[PDB]
């Protein structure tokens, strides 16, 4: 069939990309702080 | 009698008829003694706010074939007891939300033969006592989800002659139809319009398997998978 | 992944333009394949990948002279933006 | 009889006439028993898709002097047997 879009769930892709980027940043910063604080 | 309009005809019991009078506007001097009012076949194109003020005890109101094109939000003032509305055979292209909110005792609402391209959930408002609806001969492309969620007592509906686009937008519409068996006479007259691949297809024959690819509600497994992928 | 292994500073590699477009381009397509539903969201960021062309040409030793390097840089930046 | 529209007049042989009724839309309840349908001198400006569904055995259809202005691609649904069409005296600007 056609007309398969009743509503929008655009947040899923945006949430995935943002969580990937921010988790990478947070884990890198945590590694840096742990190295700083031994 | 003072409770009867001068140009209209009234009978004992509060039944007033103003048909075949070519009235350019709503007659004044409304009274609480009138229970039913007839106003069909007139030329009241514009309805002023609070036009029906005074007749709070009215039960039946008719405005068919009057060329209505715009109704104010507070036009139905003083009509908490109004039960029957006939706005069909008019040129209503849009309805202001909250217009039908005071109609707590509404039982029949007519919107046939109108040019209402879209009907919104907030346009109907809270209608718990409503039992039936008529939306035939309109330009309703699709019913937005949630419109039927505020009509618990809705048992009858007419949808013939509408540009129903058979997709996922009318899945809630089919949900009502599955549990409300439409008569075969009316069901055979209800069909899809677009796309052409689904022409001549009745709306009652579309099951869950036909639209399993539609947007399902968000779950908890996929919610974690989309984050973790 | 190959670039990340060879990256000198991890934090400043995370903030590069190519890394950002990879982050905002690949996971959405993975989710779209998973959910059988495609959304044209930030897919336009792929044009930013067009920026990393002068470095590609310089790695291959095709692009040597200063004028041509600068011309390719300007053209790539302009078209990508 | 169920095969005849309530507001229209029908005669034996499947001939139905709906003229001089000021119909704002196509009457419902079409049946295969009707062979000819008359709809002239009405005000059916818009023709919904699949309006004539059900009367696949109809042979003659008339829509003269009805103020038609736009007809859907799938409107004359279920009419493979239709032979006579009268769209004249209307306002059809495009098909
Ligand atoms: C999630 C998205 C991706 C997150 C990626 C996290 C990568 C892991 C991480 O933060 O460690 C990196 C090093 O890894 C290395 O040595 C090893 C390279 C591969 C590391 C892979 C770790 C995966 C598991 C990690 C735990 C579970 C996370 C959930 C960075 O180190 P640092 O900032 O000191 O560099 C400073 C530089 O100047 C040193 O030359």
């Amino acid at each position: 069939p056609c007309d398969s879009r009743g509503q929008r769930m655009w947040w899923a892709f945006l949430a995935s990309s943002m969580v990937t980027f921010f988790g990478g940043l947070f884990i890198i910063l945590l590694w840096r702080t742990l190295k700083y604080l031994w | 009698a003072p409770d009867c309009p001068e140009v209209c005809t009234c009978v004992p019991g509060g039944l007033a008829s103003c048909s075949a009078l070519s009235l350019p506007a709503v007659p004044p001097g409304l009274s609480l003694r009138l229970r039913a009012l007839l106003l069909d076949h007139n030329r009241v194109r514009a309805l002023p706010p609070g036009a029906f003020a005074g007749a709070g005890a009215l039960q039946r109101l008719d405005l068919r074939e009057n060329g209505l094109h715009s109704v104010h939000v507070r036009a139905f003032w003083g009509l908490g007891a109004l039960q029957l509305l006939d706005l069909s055979a008019n040129q209503l292209e849009a309805l202001a939300p909250g217009t039908f909110a005071p109609l707590r005792a509404l039982r029949n609402l007519s919107l046939a033969g109108n040019r209402l391209a879209r009907l919104e959930p907030a346009a109907l408002g809270a209608l718990p006592l409503l039992r039936s609806l008529s939306l035939q001969d309109n330009e309703l492309a699709a019913l937005a989800p949630g419109l039927l969620g505020r009509l618990p007592a809705l048992d009858a509906l007419h949808l013939r002659g509408n540009p129903w686009g058979c997709g996922c937008a009318l899945r809630p519409l089919c949900a009502w139809l599955r549990r409300h068996p439409l008569p075969a006479s009316e069901a055979e007259t209800v069909l899809c319009v677009w796309p052409g691949r689904l022409t001549l297809s009745p709306l009652t024959a579309f099951s869950d398997a036909a639209f399993s690819h539609c947007a399902q509600p968000l779950a908890l497994r996929d919610l974690a998978v989309v984050y973790t992928l | 992944g190959l670039r990340f292994i060879a990256a000198n500073d991890k934090l400043w590699f995370w903030l590069e333009v190519n890394s950002v477009v990879d982050f905002f381009t690949v996971p959405p397509v993975f989710v779209s394949v998973y959910l059988n539903r495609s959304w044209l969201g930030l897919r336009f960021l792929r044009a930013l990948r067009l920026i990393q062309f002068s470095e590609i040409l310089q790695f291959l030793n095709i692009l040597k002279t200063s004028n041509s390097i600068k011309l390719v840089n300007l053209l790539s930046i302009f078209i990508s933006t």
